[PDB]
């Protein structure tokens, strides 16, 4: 519903260059989500690095990361609570995690 | 309208004789000649005279015999002497029959004999025919020499074929293109352009001449006569002759179609030509299984065949450029 | 007696009825064109269809195998022992049995009395005519049109390559000049749900073709020129011949493939008199045709026993539930 | 005798019957299509499978392994001792025995007497034309329909990539211009619950196909060209060849893979006579079908002996609860 | 139609200049019957981006370019409504079809 | 003398048989798909595991280590002395002996006589085609099914990040512009109660596969190209190679990881004649399967001996309780 791109923008900061933060394990966990609880755990692990990247973004002449809004969190919770089937859960978990590896122009 | 009738004997030999009628007319002139298919009769309508038809026929026979004398009981490595004739006796029988026809016609004398028909002109023939409770000795089927010579002229001038030796054995693929609705003289001549003489490839690198469909794809790859098959409906009747240990027999008689393959080739080569023929030849030489999958996909409109062919080709040596991939994507629609 | 069995079967990973590839290193499975409707369109699909020649050959193999157990197996040609069955020819006027007994070909009655295979699968003598038709006929084995409609595309033909390594005395291998035999061939394995239909005229077994009845005492009783006990033994052997038929014993490449076979559904009609063939299993609506033809035949006065396996065929008809092929065989040996 | 076996095996992490060569990168495993219900129309799914050629070759290997220890092991082909399946290929007429003696491929009885591999597994003599139908027929190894329905198409293939450390003697990892072969390739390993079925026709061993009977005293005496003790020993060796069958010796790449095998359940029937083929384990409902088959056959007048492992079967017909493959082959050889 | 850009990225896994030869992902993306496994395969293919980046960086030629985020949502805005597998194959096969193109990468 | 060993071993904080990254800082561990029975139906789960190739390589390392001390250790390969796993790569026809001499590859008997490593672990020389299958079979180190049942997966993976601090002479971390190598890689570690199984086919050492018997007067006998002392030394070294296998010498990263690698339980069989392999420790119900496969094997006439550690084997089975792998290998070498 448009929040996938917003959350993927923040997820891409966990693996892109110019950040010295190569967190691939969290991306693998959020992409290999077999059940909703571990998907939420991976989302929390990814979001725990929001201060980690926000504090150092201004320390290297880069714009602050686009931290997802609480509306994005609400949408994610609504989507998770309505998915009791791993079938569509797999593709939903793949969708946002795919945005991590992209050619984002974070630092001009 | 002279509207020559064609004897109704065998829709393959019938096709050969009715389909060499056109070149006989052309060599004698006979403008505005057309062919109406009657299921198997394949009648031809034209405004030519009988003497003019005979003059064209003797011109065709003269050209064929002049080609035959180029190689040497005289045996030549030509289409109608030994390239397509799998039987050794026909290598001498056919030239004698053709020169007899020449001698008879040049003296304004109609032929008054009948002769055996080889399996090359009509695979439906052979050595034995079931009468009631067994077969007939010798060769039961016989044809008048005039139609025999006309069908031989048509086969030599029009129908493409391929011979692959591979040591003791021998494979001969024979292809004939059959119109289904209607054709004029220019269409039939465009089909005649496909015929190329002395296709005795042999060697060992070109071992892909087996798998008849693959062989015809390889032959049609280097042919750029006319994209007539996209505007007219044509079929292909093809068959194989094998001489494994002097055991002459036919093992394949599938009836495929030529429109789809020509359409695919034209769509692929419309983007790039340098990366088309090299691509196809490399894939044929390296990935024979990939080539079989590709031709199966072409004839069946299957998506997985193209992917399998490209994967197998890229495994060994195939570059598989971008433009051909884009052409394949466009064909996929 | 006269029985007709038509149904749909499930088999996969088979190389049945290939084109041999005697001179070409590539072995091609049968390739056939089948016309099918495609939602207002008459398209053609290239799928394998197994010839009934191999089906009849394997039925004859099963019959000759099951006819050895019975004590009345002496009346059998020595040719049939080797899975042969040419049955003479132009230059043959003498029949050799398993024990090596000379049999003349003057009349069909003596031939069928002394030979059992010729009585079932027929024979001919071009020297003197006296042709006899086969009492067992099998249709082609092709995928049903419903399966073709459901699958539409897809290759469903796997080309698997197998090599033949042949090293020298110590370890040396050779391609084309060391004199060893090293070939890398390819086999096409097919899949899909097929449809079959077979007709077995056991009612004419042991009766000469030219003399169906005697009609000497004003009663046209059947002309059973052979012994009734071994006639019934022949009937039982021919019935049990179907056991190595719906089991995976059909076709070639059995040593290397042995196709995974399981019959899905079938309908069989058995009667003591002549009865029509129902339908080929290729058609998707063949159950309705089966029901209609059975109803018509029963309305025309035919005492038909209907055995159905994994198919309803309507509740109105008197259909007997069949658990498996052995159940059908057990139900058929009663008559 | 005639014995038929059908059941399920739990097999995982196996690169059996690979397609790509040793030097070819990304060595690919064979796949076969299977038709399944999936509570709708018959759908085709491509799944990894094991060809019957491998099973036949490994049955041959086990047969020669268990026949070499027998006193009659000298009557064997030289190629059999090499575990080579090339039995009388194209372009030869005389073959070599195990001890080096020559054998002529002219009379089938002599071939099946002096050689045992060509008897049990059949043979072909293209130069002469002699042939023998194999008495051992092995089916494909397909995952069960219920299992593939449950997995709902989850690949079931692991493409594990590995290489070597081929290095120059000086200690430098050279390129293709140095002389090393440090190349990258992959191997495909499969997993799942497979079904197996193999049939044996040992009742016709030692019997030429040209003359199955002799008819000396007007009785159906089989034409046993070999000694009855030799025939019994060959039958026992063939039956004991099933011991390494369901143990982890029915595939290739055993040195680097050694696939993990475990028989879950199976059935076997033998009656020393004609027997209907058992239903393959690829179908989920094969237990009831086989129960019906072996109950109707027994009711038809067949002395069918049934050994079942880890299945209730019908719990009313004569079935012996066999515990392992070794006990099954012991029961099979006890009734010779 | 955002096909060449992703095709050139998938070509990085097959070309000999990247001596890793990721062929399993090509099979996964090509052999896709429904929605989930196609996305799984494309994710697996995209996950090896640092592999290609460090392989080209450590070899000399310019590093490969990741598919742009602008057409990432374009991939999922169409494949969602391809409920039918028959029309889904037209893109699932084409994704691997464009993975074998020429795609000149390093001089 | 043939040996088949199986059992369960616990691994903690292990990074054995990883991908190594190559072009990434994240060092992935090898993953394989295994089948779990499950109460809800058969399923497939991806778990870390160690391939049999690494186990075979480490067995080879242990064998050469224990064979160098032997007086006949000179008959080895320079590559074998250097712990190189490649044997007769493409394009080569000669072997570099441990003594420095050159060994021809035109005869397999000469190779197995002068190269104990090629005799034991097999070899392949495509240039001359000389092939010899390995006499050691190593299975995949797979976590047992009941362990997955108990833990419900838990992802069994930890990622630990380590930096590579490149301090120059001036004591600076650099900025990737002066020549520094300051990066941050990650290593993947796993744990679990895995199952292991090995097969020692120690019956063909010194015996060429092209001619196992001589048949001087129709009496079978092994054809050994070496003196019996060398055969005994090779057998003892191969059996002792298990000592640096069940103590912590499996897998890579031994410098940093060095997995805990404690043996939990093991059952082994040893017999002079041919014997079937045991069931792998991955399946929970394999101990009873092992008992059924050894008792039945003893019921056919196999002169077998069973060594058990942490497994009772009941009371009917005559098995010796072995305290540790040292007594196990001592018993193995005791029976020649």
């Amino acid at each position: 519903g448009g929040w996938i791109r917003n959350i993927g923008r923040y997820l891409s900061y966990l693996v892109d260059d110019t950040f010295e933060e190569y967190a691939y394990d969290v991306v693998d966990g959020i992409a290999k989500a077999r059940t909703q609880e571990e998907l939420l755990e991976g989302v929390y692990k990814a979001l725990r690095l929001a201060p980690k990247l926000k504090k150092k973004a201004e320390s290297k002449g880069c714009p602050p990361p686009r931290i997802p809004s609480p509306e994005d969190i609400e949408a994610l919770e609504e989507k998770v609570e309505q998915l009791s089937n791993p079938k569509d859960l797999r593709k939903l978990a793949v969708s946002l995690a795919l945005w991590a590896f992209a050619s984002w122009n974070n630092c001009p | 309208f002279n509207e020559f009738k064609t004897p109704q004997i065998d829709p393959i030999f019938d096709l050969y004789v009715a389909y060499g009628y056109v070149v006989s007319l052309i060599r004698g002139g006979a403008k505005e000649a057309t062919l109406i298919p009657h299921g198997a009769s394949y009648l031809i309508q034209t405004d030519v005279s009988n003497e003019e038809f005979r003059h064209g026929l003797v011109d065709a026979l003269s050209s064929m015999l002049s080609l035959h004398i180029a190689l040497a009981k005289l045996v030549s490595d030509a289409d109608f002497s030994a390239g397509a004739n799998i039987n050794n006796v026909y290598w001498d029988s056919v030239p004698r029959n053709l020169e007899k026809l020449m001698k008879d016609l040049e003296k304004k004398r109609s032929v008054k004999g009948t002769a055996t028909i080889p399996i090359t002109l009509m695979p439906s023939a052979g050595k034995y025919m079931l009468k009631h409770f067994g077969v007939q000795g010798g060769n039961p089927i016989k044809v008048d020499l005039l139609n025999y010579a006309l069908a031989w002229v048509g086969f030599h001038y029009y129908t493409p074929y391929i011979k692959y030796a591979k040591g003791d054995t021998t494979w001969i693929h024979i292809y004939q293109i059959a119109p289904v609705e209607e054709v004029d003289m220019i269409s039939i001549l465009s089909l005649k352009d496909l015929k190329m003489h002395l296709p005795h490839y042999y060697e060992s690198n070109l071992d892909f001449l087996i798998n008849r469909r693959l062989a015809l794809l390889y032959h049609l790859l280097h042919s750029e006569a006319l994209e007539l098959f996209t505007e007219k409906e044509f079929v292909i009747h093809s068959y194989t002759l094998e001489r494994s240990g002097n055991n002459q027999a036919i093992r394949s008689f599938e009836e495929e179609e030529i429109g789809k393959l020509m359409d695919f080739l034209w769509k692929l080569k419309r983007r790039d030509f340098y990366h088309a023929i090299k691509f196809i030849d490399d894939l044929l030489k390296k990935a024979t299984e990939g080539a079989l999958a590709l031709i199966d996909a072409i004839m069946n409109e299957r998506l997985e065949g193209f992917y399998t062919a490209l994967k197998l080709g890229k495994k060994a040596g195939v570059v598989s450029s971008r433009e051909i991939v884009a052409a394949l994507e466009d064909i996929i629609c | 007696m006269y029985v007709r069995i038509s149904g749909r079967i499930r088999l996969n990973a088979h190389s049945l009825n290939a084109q041999g590839g005697g001179g070409t290193n590539y072995i091609e499975i049968t390739k056939t064109k089948v016309t099918v409707r495609t939602e207002n369109g008459w398209t053609v699909v290239e799928v394998p269809a197994i010839t009934g020649n191999m089906l009849k050959h394997w039925h004859f193999v099963g019959f000759v195998d099951y006819f050895k157990t019975t004590p009345y197996g002496v009346n059998l040609t020595e040719r049939a022992l080797r899975y042969n069955g040419t049955r003479f020819g132009q230059g043959e006027t003498t029949a050799t049995k398993a024990n090596g007994a000379t049999v003349q070909l003057n009349d069909e009655a003596t031939i069928i009395k002394e030979l059992a295979d010729a009585d079932v699968h027929g024979f001919l003598a071009p020297k003197t005519g006296r042709r006899r038709v086969s009492l067992v006929k099998a249709s082609f084995i092709l995928p049903t049109e419903d399966f073709i409609k459901e699958v539409e595309g897809e290759r469903l033909i796997t080309a698997i390559k197998h090599n033949r390594v042949d090293v020298d005395e110590k370890g040396a291998i050779g391609s084309s000049k060391e004199g060893t035999a090293q070939m890398l061939f390819s086999r096409e394995y097919a899949t899909g749900l097929y449809g079959f239909s077979i007709v077995l005229d056991l009612g004419l077994v042991g009766i000469p073709q030219g003399l169906p009845v005697k009609f000497e005492e004003n009663q046209p009783r059947p002309n059973i020129v052979i012994d009734p006990n071994e006639r019934k033994a022949r009937i039982e052997s021919a019935l049990k011949a179907l056991i190595p038929m719906l089991s995976g014993y059909i076709g070639a490449n059995l040593a290397r493939s042995f196709p995974v076979f399981k019959v899905e559904e079938l309908v069989a009609i058995a009667s003591e008199g002549p009865i029509p063939a129902l339908v080929h299993g290729f058609y998707e609506d063949y159950i309705e045709a089966n029901r209609s033809i059975i109803k018509n035949a029963r309305a025309l006065g035919f005492n038909i026993e209907v055995f159905t396996y994994n198919v309803d065929l309507g509740e109105d008809i008197e259909a007997t539930k069949v658990s498996s092929v052995e159940e059908l065989v057990a139900n058929l040996v009663k008559m």
